RNA sequence: GCUGCAGUUAAAAAGCUCGUAGUUGGAUCUUGUGGAGGGUUCCCCGCCCCUUGCCUCUCGGCGCCGGCCCGAAGCGUUUACUUUGAAAAAAU
RNA sequence: UUUUCGGAACUGAGGCCAUGAUUAAGAGGGACGGCCGGGGGCAUUCGUAUUGCGCCGCUAGAGGUGAAAUUCUUGGACCGGCGCAAGACGGACCAGAGCGAAAGCAUUUGCCAAGAAUGUUUUCAUUAAUCAAGAACGAAAGUCGGAGGUUCGAAGACGAUCAGAUACCGUCGUAGUUCCGACCAUAAACGAUGCCGACUGGCGAUGCGGCGGCGUUAUUCCCAUGACCCGCCGGGCAGCUUCCGGGAAACCAAAGUCUUUGGGUUCCGGGGGGAGUAUGGUUGCAAAGCUGAAACUUAAAGGAAUUGACGGAAGGGCACCACC
C-alpha cells in the first residue's frame, strides 16, 4: 500500500535534510508531487530537480540545501474558508513573519499569501517553513 | 493518534467518546445520580433534623482526642447522620431534642481531617448561630 | 553516505549489479541466444531461463534440461545476445 | 504481502524501457495471431501458450508486436474460455483438498486450509461478478464445484 | 485528549487466524506567443489543433451595401468543494 | 380525391472516422521451473532401556537417607548369565539452527494432499489494507463413553524429622498418566512489545534460493555434478558496534522520523481498594467461561534509578577480647 503518495514523499525530505544529504530519491512521482515542488523551489527553499523517466511511475532526484527544516502533509484534506484561514495559519507557522502553508484551489495549487490575492479558499494539502 | 483519521469518521469518533467518558470517576457520579438517592440530603446545602443523643468520636491515629459531635435524624428524607460541634464548648450550646441545621464539610462527601465518619458540620441550634453564641452576639433564648 | 552522492547519474557497473528494480530504469537481465547445434543446420532462437525442454526438428531434438536458474545445455555449444 | 500467508517477497518480472527491441524478428503481426490459434486447440490455456511462444521464438510479448494480448486474440475468434483461468484453478484445487478431507478426517491441518483457499474463491468471483465476466445469479458451493471440475 | 493524550516494565494489545458491514485506497488523460492590468519571461481577446463547446434556426432589434454579420434559446457526464448573489423577527 | 410539407417508427446495403482497447505498480491474484523444510494426515520398519515372568550360577545381606527406619531376604533376594512378554519412549547427534497462523513439531521407509522463498522480456489489469456480525484451530488439567494399564503418580496408608508437622525426605499406592470416540476454550497462551506501508548508520556470521570466479578436491581425463575456497543479489532467525534519534530511566535501528504535534485502521486505559465480587443474560452434562455494577472506604498505591544497612549469597583478607 501507499495511500498517500505525498505523504510518503514528504517524510523521506525531512529524514534527508537532517542527516546533510543534498541529493535523495523519491518515488512514485505524480503530477501533484511536481507543482508541488515547484512552488518550494521558486521561493528558494530547494535547488533544481530532475524527473528520471520509466514507464511505470518515474522517480525524482532532487538538489536541496540547509535552507529547508521542516515540510508536512495534512491529512485528511481539510476546507479553508478565508477566515478559516488565520486560524490554520496560526497553528502550522513559527511566525507571521515566514513560512507558506499550500493549499490548492480551482485556480491551481499555490500558497496562502497568493490564495487569499485571488479571493478564493479551497482545499489544503501540506505546509512548510 | 492510533485512530481513524478519514474524513467521513465521525460516527466512529462521536461514539467511541460517548462511551469512554463513563470511565471517569467525577462523570460516574454525576450522571447515574446513585450519589443523590444514596445521599442524606437531596442535594440540597443544608438540611434541618432533630437531635437524637450526644456521642464523642475518638479520632484517628496518630492524633487522639474526644471530638463531641452529635447525631442527628432529618425531617426531609428520615435518616440519620452524625455530625460535628464546631469551636470549643459549643457542645453545651446544643441542648438535645430540639431542631439544628446541618451543612457539609467542605470535602463533599468525605471526611475531613483526623475524624473518621463525620461529614457534617452544625451551623444553627435555635435560629441562632453558633458563631454568635461562641463570640456573645446573641444568646440562647430559654 | 558520505553526502558525496549522484543519483542523477548511474554509476558505471555499481548500479548495474543491484536487484533489477532498484536499478534507476528497470531492464531484465536475462537475454535471448541463437544456436545451432550439430547436425541441423538452422537457426534457432532460445530464451536463457528457458523453463522448457527445447527440440530441434533433425537428427538432434534435446538441447535443454529445465532449472530454476538459466537451463542446462545438453551440449555447450552456441551463445549470442542476439543483438539488443 | 500474501494473502494469507504471513511472507513478504519479490520475484516480479521487470520489462525493458525499449519495446520494439531485438530488431531481427521474423514473422509479423498476422503470422503471429495463426501461430497463437493452433496451441489453444492444442489445449494450452493464455498463460500456457506465452510462454511456449517467448521461449523458442524471437516474439518476447504478443503485446510488443500487436496491439492485441493473448486473450484478446483468442476472444476475437470466440476461442476465448467460458471463464478466466485463474477462477477455475481456485476451484480446480480445492475438490483435491475435499478429497483428501473424505480419506483422512484427523488432519485439522488440512481442514484449516481449505478455510483459506474457499474464502479466496469469494473474493475473487466478486471482482469478475461486478464487473459482468460472470452470470450475477452465479455463486459458488460444494454442489457447482463438483459440476464445474467433471 | 477533533485541535491535543496513552498502552515493554508505571492502569493497559483479543491466544491466533479467517471474514461481511464500516473506514481508507497507486499512477495515468495540455504548453508556449502581440494588446490590456503588475514585474523583467510570469498572473481580460485571441492565435498553432482549442479557447467561454455548438448549432438552428425563428420569432420580436442592432448593424453595412434583396444580400449578408453577431447578442438572447437548448447545454457542455453528475457531486462535493470554493467564490458571489437572493433570503432571512425583535431584544441581547 | 392526390401529392408535397411536417411528425414518428421500424429495415436493409454502401461511403466517411489515425475508425474505438492508458500504463502494467520495488500493489495484489494466477500459471510455469528447479529446489527446500523435526509442516500436517495415514501406513510401516527399528533401537535401547524399564518392569514382570521362565531358565541357569553363586551365597547373606539388599533398598534408602543428612543420619535412619518402614520394606525386601537361604522356596537364594540382591548380583552375574541366557531367553520370553507387555506397555511406554525416540537419548547422545540437537545449535542464540529449521518449519508452522498460533497452540506446536526430532528413529526408518512408502503413500496422500499442502506451503514459503527464489528464478522468469509468461498471464490478469486494481482484483487492495484493516476489520462490528459471524467462523476455524487452540497446551496442561477436568467431564462422559469404550479400549489399554509398563512407568510415574494428586487422593490415600505408613516410616522419620520437628515443641507440634495434616509439609520438605523414604516406602507403598487409587484417580490420572496411554489410545479411540465426544465435550471443555482457559495459561507468565510473554518478545509482558497489534496488523499493513515508507524513510534513516556500520560490520561480521548463520539457514534457503539464484548469479559470478583465479583456486583445490571427489569420478571416465573430463564435460553433466558434489564437497571446500572467494565475492555478489533477494527474502529469514539473530548478534556485535555508536553523540541517528527517542526514553523517567532501565534500555531500544526501533520503543526512531513527536509542542517542528496529522501515512492507513482495529482493539483498549483514566488514583488505590471494594471486585472479576453483587445482579440479570448467555453458553456448558458437570467443572465453569463470557458479559459485568454500586453502596462504602482511603492519601497513597506503583515504576525506574542512587546511597546505605542487612543476607542460613559469592570472592579476597585479618584477630589468642575468635578457634585449633
Amino acid at each position: 500500500v501507499r495511500m498517500n503518495v505525498l505523504a510518503d514523499a514528504l517524510k523521506s525530505i525531512n529524514n534527508a535534510e537532517k542527516r546533510g544529504k543534498r541529493q535523495v530519491l523519491i518515488r512514485p512521482c505524480s503530477k501533484v508531487i511536481v507543482r508541488f515542488l515547484t512552488v518550494m523551489m521558486k521561493h528558494g527553499y530547494i535547488g533544481e530537480f530532475e524527473i528520471i523517466d520509466d514507464h511505470r511511475a518515474g522517480k525524482i532526484v532532487v538538489n536541496l540545501t540547509g535552507r529547508l527544516n521542516k515540510c508536512g502533509v495534512i491529512s485528511p484534506r481539510f476546507d479553508v474558508q478565508l477566515k478559516d484561514l488565520e486560524k490554520w495559519q496560526n497553528n502550522l507557522l513559527p511566525s507571521r513573519q515566514f513560512g507558506f502553508i499550500v493549499l490548492t484551489t480551482s485556480a491551481g495549487i499555490m500558497d496562502h499569501e497568493e490564495a487569499r490575492r485571488k479571493h478564493t479558499g479551497g482545499k489544503i494539502l501540506g505546509f512548510f517553513f | 493518534m492510533g485512530k481513524c483519521r478519514g474524513l467521513r469518521t465521525a460516527r466512529k469518533l462521536r461514539s467511541h467518546r460517548r462511551d469512554q467518558k463513563w470511565h471517569d470517576k467525577q462523570y460516574k457520579k454525576a450522571h447515574l445520580g446513585t450519589a443523590l438517592k444514596a445521599n442524606p440530603f437531596g442535594g440540597a446545602s443544608h438540611a434541618k433534623g432533630i437531635v437524637l443523643e450526644k456521642v464523642g468520636v475518638e479520632a484517628k491515629q496518630p492524633n487522639s482526642a474526644i471530638r463531641k459531635c452529635v447525631r442527628v435524624q432529618l425531617i426531609k428524607n428520615g435518616k440519620k447522620i452524625t455530625a460535628f460541634v464546631p469551636n470549643d464548648g459549643c457542645l453545651n450550646f446544643i441542648e438535645e431534642n430540639d431542631e439544628v441545621l446541618v451543612a457539609g464539610f467542605g470535602r463533599k462527601g468525605h471526611a475531613v481531617g483526623d475524624i473518621p465518619g463525620v461529614r457534617f458540620k452544625v451551623v444553627k441550634v435555635a435560629n441562632v448561630s453558633l458563631l454568635a453564641l461562641y463570640k456573645g452576639k446573641k444568646e440562647r433564648p430559654r | 553516505m558520505p553526502l558525496a552522492k549522484d543519483l542523477l547519474h548511474p554509476s558505471p557497473e555499481e548500479e548495474k549489479r543491484k536487484h533489477k528494480k532498484k536499478r534507476l530504469v528497470q531492464s531484465p537481465n536475462s537475454y535471448f541466444m541463437d544456436v545451432k547445434c550439430p547436425g541441423c543446420y538452422k537457426i534457432t532462437t532460445v530464451f536463457s531461463h528457458a523453463q522448457t525442454v527445447v527440440l530441434c526438428v533433425g537428427c538432434s531434438t534435446v538441447l535443454c534440461q529445465p532449472t530454476g536458474g538459466k537451463a542446462r545445455l545438453t551440449e555447450g555449444c552456441s551463445f549470442r545476445r542476439k543483438q539488443h | 504481502g500474501r494473502m494469507h500467508a504471513p511472507g513478504k517477497g519479490l520475484s516480479q518480472s521487470a520489462l525493458p524501457y525499449r519495446r520494439s527491441v531485438p530488431t531481427w524478428l521474423k514473422l509479423t503481426s498476422d503470422d503471429v495471431k495463426e501461430q497463437i490459434y493452433k496451441l489453444a486447440k492444442k489445449g494450452l490455456t493464455p498463460s500456457q501458450i506465452g510462454v511456449i511462444l517467448r521461449d523458442s521464438h524471437g516474439v518476447a510479448q504478443v503485446r510488443f508486436v500487436t496491439g492485441n494480448k493473448i486473450l484478446r486474440i483468442l476472444k476475437s475468434k470466440g476461442l476465448a474460455p467460458d471463464l478466466p483461468e485463474d477462477l477455475y484453478h481456485l476451484i480446480k484445487k480445492a475438490v483435491a483438498v475435499r478429497k483428501h478431507l473424505e480419506r483422512n478426517r484427523k488432519d485439522k491441518d488440512a481442514k484449516f486450509r481449505l478455510i483459506l483457499i474457499e474464502s479466496r474463491i469469494h473474493r475473487l468471483a466478486r471482482y469478475y461478478k461486478t464487473k459482468r465476466v460472470l452470470p450475477p445469479n452465479w455463486k459458488y458451493e460444494s454442489s457447482t464445484a463438483s459440476a464445474l471440475v467433471a
